């Protein structure tokens, strides 16, 4: 896996070059925005349970066939597995925000998830929808102006969104 | 590879846990450190030719046998001098990568893993690289946190070479 | 899932053995039990509306805050009451499957695995279900071996909710 | 694995239904015939070594090329493997009788077997003949009127036959 | 299968090592032995009919019940005598393979693996094979290193059958 | 795996036959030439490090892009792995000479190597060139008349070459 820094390092080593000023300056800005990145991680983490619980409930509300007997989320074992995958994806999204690179999420979580789901008959379109709900909740929690020094978190919010989008597309 | 950010996530991942205050503190220490890391990388980069050819010259002067003894492993031909300056160039560039990463990761991955094997097979004396590194340390002219971090990687490599 | 018949075969299979008198004794014990187990499953099924409605009403009475407190986890709306009666029906239906099977296997597979996690995530109180199960135990009208086998499944769930 | 009872349970749960009265009555009739099932398992078990050895002996008499040098059953290791296979299939057939469901035999014995035989060049048609001979020996043993309470075992004998025929087809 | 050459390489391979003087000495050992091994294989092949028939007959004299008792496992019929002669031939041939290989490997692979299972399932008395091997030992007429190596294989089988 | 002796044994057993006099005599000739086999193994082994190092050096001198940044032998980890592969291939080649049969080399070394390389992006054609360089070096060492009792090693040298050729062809 890479973090934002080792990612750029790998690109430069492959060409046998020192980082360029553009590369160094880009990492400088990331550094300068670091408190926001940390607040983004903390805020999602602090609300993890309710992000999962509430998106799950809304998912089952809109898709009652998932919880009907014979549904994919019917029985407590399958409901537990389903709640667990929700939390796993949210967890790995927070890792990507923390390192500033998608690789932890792609390499350790999303890669081969579609195939996993196909074999079990987990409906990936419903997973994707659950993820999208978590995304919307997570974004509103991070953007919330209360109890925090005020400023512009649009870059970190956009990066965050992008990781949720990867998660939903990896199973959709 | 090893940096504060990848290590924190690997720890949390291996416990199946969300990041917590512990890893947030890691991120804080990373971001406290990074500007001087980037500046150290930038300075070494800008001063690469002087440092590499200076270090080369300090090795040849410390070990005159290296420029006057025939051999594939020696710097007695233009080819061998070029191999040696190349190598010193690699050490320096990969040090800059460690400063960029804020960890030994780039060193471990691109230089340190296999180093002993390489030095042995090609009959390259660890003491030659130790000397080149001592020169870089004595001559990069860095101050403060830049110095401290850059010297930690340099000494990391000297330690690895002895 | 766990029934006398699957357990006996799995034991034999893991030892690489043909079935022997030990497992035939398990079968005899199974077939001695099954007549009353099947009869109990038939009675509970025919009585399900009465049991499920009575169990829900027992719970609402024992815990009146469940019908008056607003909340996704509560039975203060028609939808909430419907969720609750639904869940109680699940417990009853799956108890009948254990009688059918002659073991906890259907309970373990369909209801008990992930149970704590569900009750935690959705903020459902174990004690609600204990009360529902108590009502079922008191009102199923079974006797003899039917009663004893049924009561063991109901008690097995009460134990798992405590 | 399912037994006869849990097989019916699985179906009912997926529909979120109690077993119907007729479904329960069918299981009641299997229960009332339980002694015959037990005698069937015990009888085959009691004669397992000779059921295997006699089937094998006849197979090799009819198919001399199996045991000629270079043949699939030639060398003590290959002969031992072949006998073992016959015993394993008989064993799993008895488990299926004991449980009143094919799943133990399908999941633990028959699944993958065709493919394994194709990889090794075991002649599947020959294994299938071997299984059919064991079926015939076992049926005659189970149907014997000597030294048992008299009654009608045609249903359990037919069920027993069906597991052998399933096994034979899985490799033929 | 087990021979000096395969055993030496498996050792070296397991250690991740080049062969060294140790394994060369193994090969020196193999090549000192092999001429007498190959001579023994030739001699036993040339004399196979006599040794087999003679061995069969020695079993029939020591254990006359084997030719007078009806049963699938006995040699009271022409078919039975023929299975018996065939088996003894298998023993003899596979011994010649051990002499060719300079090791028990062929015995191990083609005869010994599964031997107890076959003797047991088909009700063949190990003492029958013992007697036949004793006869071959007493009558092959071999001398020196040929006799010693061949007897090692025959005794190896006698030990395996007892 | 087989040695030269068990290879002939395997062919005979499948046909239910004693080795012919012709087959026994062919093995006799192999045995009579054993000292040259032993010298071949010892000669390569005594020179293993320089055979690998010189071949590697020559490979990189003719294909500099292998060691340039971004090249498959760039970084010390990749270099050490490449050097190890060369050493492994040479090692297994000597085991084939020792046993007098290709199977040790094919079964334990070359089988699946093409696939391994393709999955890693190791350039198999460049490995093959490395192998051909070791072949020529090794052949010249084994061939060298100095310091050994004089005689004709043409057969064993040709057999040696055949093992190197198998290696080169397996990696491409
Ligand atoms: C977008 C995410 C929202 C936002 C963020 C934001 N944060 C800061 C500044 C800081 N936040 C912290 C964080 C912590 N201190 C701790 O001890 C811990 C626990 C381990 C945390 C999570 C810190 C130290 C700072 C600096 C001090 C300060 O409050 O300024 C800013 C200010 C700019 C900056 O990057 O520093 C901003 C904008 N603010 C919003 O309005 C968004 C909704
Ligand atoms: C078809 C398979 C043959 C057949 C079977 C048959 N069996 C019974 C009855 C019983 N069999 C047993 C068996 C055992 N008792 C033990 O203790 C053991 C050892 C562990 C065994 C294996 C028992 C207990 C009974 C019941 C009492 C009795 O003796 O009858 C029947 C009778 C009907 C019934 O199901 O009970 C039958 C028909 N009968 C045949 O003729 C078939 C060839
Ligand atoms: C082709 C490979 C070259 C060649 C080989 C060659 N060798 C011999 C004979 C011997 N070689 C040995 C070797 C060893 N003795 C030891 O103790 C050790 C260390 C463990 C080794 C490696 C031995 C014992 C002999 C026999 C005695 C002797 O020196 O002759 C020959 C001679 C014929 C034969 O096969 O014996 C040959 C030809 N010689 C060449 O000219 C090739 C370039
Ligand atoms: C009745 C005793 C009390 C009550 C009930 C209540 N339950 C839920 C939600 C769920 N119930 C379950 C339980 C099961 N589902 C299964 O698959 C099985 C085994 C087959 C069981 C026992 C689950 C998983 C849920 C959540 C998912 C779903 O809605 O199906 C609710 C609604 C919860 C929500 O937050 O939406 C309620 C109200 N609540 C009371 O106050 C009663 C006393
Ligand atoms: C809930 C939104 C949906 C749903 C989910 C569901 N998933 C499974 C099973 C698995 N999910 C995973 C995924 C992961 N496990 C990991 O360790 C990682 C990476 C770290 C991921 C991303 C796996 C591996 C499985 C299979 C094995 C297991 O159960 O753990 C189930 C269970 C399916 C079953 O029948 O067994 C379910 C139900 N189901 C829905 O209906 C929702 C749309
Ligand atoms: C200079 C201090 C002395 C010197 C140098 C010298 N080096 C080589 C050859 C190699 N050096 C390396 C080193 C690296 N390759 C990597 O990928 C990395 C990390 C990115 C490093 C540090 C390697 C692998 C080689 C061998 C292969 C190659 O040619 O690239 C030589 C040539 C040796 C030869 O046998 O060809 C020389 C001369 N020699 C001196 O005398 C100087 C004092
Ligand atoms: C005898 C009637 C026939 C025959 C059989 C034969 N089979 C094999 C090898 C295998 N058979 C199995 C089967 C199973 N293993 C299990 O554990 C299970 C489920 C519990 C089954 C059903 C397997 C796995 C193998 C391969 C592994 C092994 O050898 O143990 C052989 C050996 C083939 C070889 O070349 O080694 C043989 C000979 N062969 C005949 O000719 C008869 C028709
Ligand atoms: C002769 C000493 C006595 C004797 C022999 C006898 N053997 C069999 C049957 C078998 N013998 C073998 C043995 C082998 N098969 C192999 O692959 C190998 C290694 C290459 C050996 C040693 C086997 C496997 C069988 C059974 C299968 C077959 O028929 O080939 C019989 C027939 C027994 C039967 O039940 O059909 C007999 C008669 N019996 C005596 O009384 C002699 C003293
Ligand atoms: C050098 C001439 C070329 C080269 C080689 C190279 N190989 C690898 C990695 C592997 N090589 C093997 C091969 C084997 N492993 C074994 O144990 C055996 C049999 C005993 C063999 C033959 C394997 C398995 C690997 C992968 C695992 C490992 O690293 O050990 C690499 C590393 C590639 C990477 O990116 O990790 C390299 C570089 N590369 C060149 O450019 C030369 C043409």
């Amino acid at each position: 896996t890479f973090d934002a820094f080792t990612k750029v390092v790998a690109q430069a080593d492959a060409r046998g070059e020192f980082l360029s000023d553009a590369q160094l300056d880009a990492l400088s800005r990331l550094v300068a925005e670091g408190n926001k990145r940390i607040d983004t991680v903390n805020r999602i983490t602090g609300n993890a349970s309710s992000i999962v619980a509430n998106a799950a409930r809304a998912l089952f509300a809109e898709q009652p066939s998932l919880i009907a007997p014979g549904g994919n989320a019917y029985t407590n074992r399958r409901m537990a597995a389903c709640l667990r995958d929700m939390e796993i994806i949210l967890r790995y999204v927070t890792y990507a925000v923390f390192t500033g690179d998608a690789s932890i999420l792609d390499d350790r979580c999303l890669n081969g998830l579609r195939e996993t789901y196909l074999a079990l008959g987990v409906p990936g379109a419903s997973v994707a929808e659950g993820v999208r709900k978590m995304k919307d909740a997570a974004v509103a929690i991070v953007s919330d102006r209360n109890g925090i020094t005020q400023g512009d978190c649009s870059a970190i919010i956009s990066e965050l969104g992008s990781y949720f989008d990867k998660a939903a597309a990896a199973v959709a | 590879s090893k940096t504060p950010l990848t290590e924190a996530v690997a720890a949390a991942d291996s416990q199946g846990r969300f990041l917590s205050s512990t890893e947030l503190q890691v991120a804080f220490g990373r971001f406290r450190q990074a500007a001087s890391g980037l500046a150290a990388a930038k300075a070494l980069a800008n001063n690469a030719d002087s440092l590499v050819n200076g270090a080369a010259n300090a090795v040849y002067s410390k070990f005159p046998y290296t420029t006057s003894t025939p051999g594939n492993n020696f710097a007695s031909t233009p080819e061998g001098k070029a191999k040696c300056a190349r190598d010193i160039g690699y050490y320096l560039r990969i040090v800059t990568y460690a400063l960029v990463a804020g960890g030994t990761g780039p060193i471990d991955e691109y230089l340190l893993a296999g180093l002993d094997e390489i030095n042995k097979t090609f009959d390259l004396a660890p003491s030659w690289y130790v000397e080149a590194l001592k020169y870089i340390k004595a001559n990069h002219g860095l101050s403060g946190d830049s110095r401290d971090e850059a010297n930690s990687y340099i000494d990391y490599l000297i330690n690895a070479l002895s």
